[PDB]
């Protein structure tokens, strides 16, 4: 029942403002609190701020000065203005309540918002199976060429879950590659295929991994 | 030792706004929890009692003197819940327990009309 | 201010051994604490409450102690699944602040990677590019070079790594590496080689493809 999911532009051009939304169910905003908690890549849990259930507003010194948290209860929504956005708030912003207590123990599943100004790219997705190939082999994803992130990969849409290492993206010149390795004893015969999304640019592709 | 976490920590209320107030009862001690009222109607500190609910099975009681609605909620949380916001139920309130004999308080809520 | 101060930075410790993270407060806060345990990658998961309190659903081991200034998250017998970030967090009044964290690591026996080699997809090379892929899977310790030689000679250009987060099962690591070429450029040269080094083999492991 309870649940949040924060949404919004996951690019901000420098010095725009940043405006996520949370929408919320299994609670009322009316008698509790929403807050918003981000978490920079690497780095640590930050509090932000938070909106109580009569509309008092709560924010964090540090950022006082260029944040701004309202709501609009009837649809169960609860907003994050961010002004003059830079490198250091490149993050994860979470959204996630206090309910009837004073403790997090609910939390929405955060998106990603990168502050830079270039574009958004699509990635390119390519199949990587043994170049003239042992019973069990290891199969593979690249995922190329990608801005910002994030970027999902999952095989044979979720079935295939066991085996699998899908590794950090790493940047160059502007643009993310991504790795994901899955493994089988029944391949050939039984298919192996990535599914690969990246919302930012509205990608959602599939590569079935097939010989050579 | 029990302590109780009253929350939330205030509420300026709107006009025929509904207020949930929730009161978690930590340690393990005792049966049920109280629910008290001080009415703003006195200039003298005069607690009133408002439901009783029974940790065991889903049980309240009232006193006898359509505004108020109470229900325990997962384990440990008992909420009370102001119907429509008005002058009536303008004050503060609070939970209450007994263990061993011993009373305990959680802190006050002033739910006191918009500002 | 009320500062959080979380030590150690990070543990190594093993299967079954007996945790504690440590949290101190600049200021005076009684039970007002929270724990949360995060994995990268997701939301964290709210452990251990005022101070002491375990969160319906947390297992057994996970226990806080504490009062007033210092606080401790503690875990008896630690498991596989546990190697994540543990961060403390004041509660009651505002600012709800969180320690910068404490990672915990695992310690098991050493493994051996398990290393496989790609050359470029068809479908890549019809749009000009060349990339070379090597995965190492599944080692033990951390430390490790992986490396490329194009025909017999070391390449460093246009390669890049990246390691995974310590797994949750079988406390492994795991590297993939990207050695990125021009069609032009791949097409120059026949044999590709990805070297690696690791604990567990005196000689190196070799895994090569020949265009």
């Amino acid at each position: 029942q309870v649940q949040l999911k924060e949404s919004g532009p996951g690019l901000v051009q420098p010095s725009q403002t940043l405006s996520l939304t949370c929408t919320v169910s299994g609670f009322s905003l009316t008698s509790n609190s929403v807050h918003w908690v981000r978490q920079p890549p690497g780095k640590g849990l930050e509090w932000m701020g938070g909106i109580w259930g009569d509309g008092d507003t709560d924010y964090n010194s540090a950022l006082k000065s260029r944040l701004s948290i309202s709501r609009d209860t009837s649809k169960n929504q609860v907003f994050l203005k961010m002004n003059s956005l830079q490198t250091d708030d490149t993050a994860i912003y979470f959204c996630t309540p206090l309910i009837g207590s004073w403790y997090f123990d609910f939390w929405g599943p955060g998106t990603m918002v990168t502050a830079s100004s270039a574009q958004t790219t699509a990635p390119s997705v390519y199949p990587l199976a043994p170049g003239c190939g042992s019973s069990t082999v290891t199969l593979g994803c690249l995922v190329k060429g990608y801005f910002p992130e994030p970027v999902t990969v999952t095989w044979n849409s979720g079935a295939l879950s066991s085996d699998v290492h899908t590794f950090p993206a790493v940047l160059q010149s502007g643009l993310y590659t991504l790795t994901s390795s899955v493994t089988s004893s029944t391949w050939p015969s039984q298919t192996v295929t990535c599914n690969v999304a990246h919302p930012a640019s509205s990608t959602k592709v599939d590569q079935k991994i097939v010989p050579r | 030792a029990p302590e109780l976490r009253i929350f939330p920590k205030k509420m300026d209320a709107e006009l025929g706004q509904k207020v949930d107030l929730v009161c978690e009862v930590l340690g393990s001690v005792s049966q049920g929890c109280s629910w008290l009222f001080q009415n703003s109607s006195s200039k003298l500190p005069q607690p009133t009692f408002v439901v009783y609910m029974a940790s065991s099975h889903n049980k309240i009681t009232w006193d006898e003197k359509k505004l108020f609605s109470a229900m325990r909620d997962t384990n440990n949380k008992y909420v009370l819940t102001l119907n429509k916001f008005s002058k009536e139920n303008e004050g503060y309130y609070f939970c209450s327990v007994i263990s061993n004999s011993v009373m305990y308080f959680s802190s006050v809520v002033p739910v006191l009309q918009k500002v | 201010d009320i500062v959080m101060t979380q030590s150690p930075s990070s543990l190594a410790v093993s299967a079954g051994e007996r945790v504690t993270l440590n949290c101190k407060a600049s200021q005076n806060v009684r039970n007002n604490i929270a724990w949360y345990q995060q994995k990268p990658g997701q939301s964290p998961k709210l452990l251990i409450y005022y101070a002491s309190y375990r969160y319906t659903g947390v297992p057994d081991r996970f226990t806080g102690d504490g009062f007033g200034t210092d606080f401790t998250l503690a875990i008896n017998s630690v498991q596989a699944d546990d190697a994540a970030f543990y961060y403390c967090q004041r509660i009651y009044n505002s600012p709800y602040t969180f320690g910068a964290g404490t990672k915990l690591e695992l310690i098991r026996a050493d493994a051996a990677p398990t290393v496989s080699i790609f050359p470029p997809s068809m479908e890549q090379l019809t749009s000009g590019g060349a990339s070379v892929v090597c995965f190492v899977n599944n080692f033990y310790p951390r430390d490790i070079s992986v490396k490329w030689k194009i025909d017999g000679s070391e390449q460093r250009d246009g390669v890049l790594d990246s390691v995974t987060d310590q797994d949750s099962k079988d406390s492994t690591y795991s590297m993939s590496s990207t050695l990125s070429l021009t069609k032009v450029e791949y097409e120059r040269h026949n044999l590709y080689t990805c070297e690696v080094v690791h604990k567990t083999s005196s000689s190196p492991v070799v895994k090569s493809f020949n265009r």
